[PDB]
């Protein structure tokens, strides 16, 4: 995370202060899919 | 405001194209940061003399 800021200033000298490096995101663990009756027991049987 | 995420929601398909507009993504942050940096300079000089 230190090396990515020096690429933002393009400089090898990094002045004393706070610099905003690229954002981070939390990433997803998994997908969650969540969802009468036709008379096939009355037709087929 | 993060241009990359705002414009393109979490999707590289849109993220790729954004690379073609160059600095439009970044320079906004530079503008906003340019604002937010001095926003504390305002409060700095007004209240703490």
């Amino acid at each position: 995370p230190l090396s990515e800021t020096k690429c933002t200033l393009k400089s090898f000298t990094v002045e004393k202060g706070i610099y905003q490096t690229s954002n981070f995101r939390v990433q997803p663990t998994e997908s969650i899919v969540r969802f009468n009756l036709c008379p096939f027991g009355e037709v087929f049987n | 405001v993060d241009c990359t995420m705002y414009i393109c929601g979490d999707s590289t398909e849109c993220s790729n194209l954004l690379l073609q507009y160059g600095s439009f993504c970044t320079q906004l942050n530079r503008a906003l940061t340019g604002i937010a940096v001095e926003q504390d300079k305002n409060t700095q000089e007004v209240f703490a003399q």
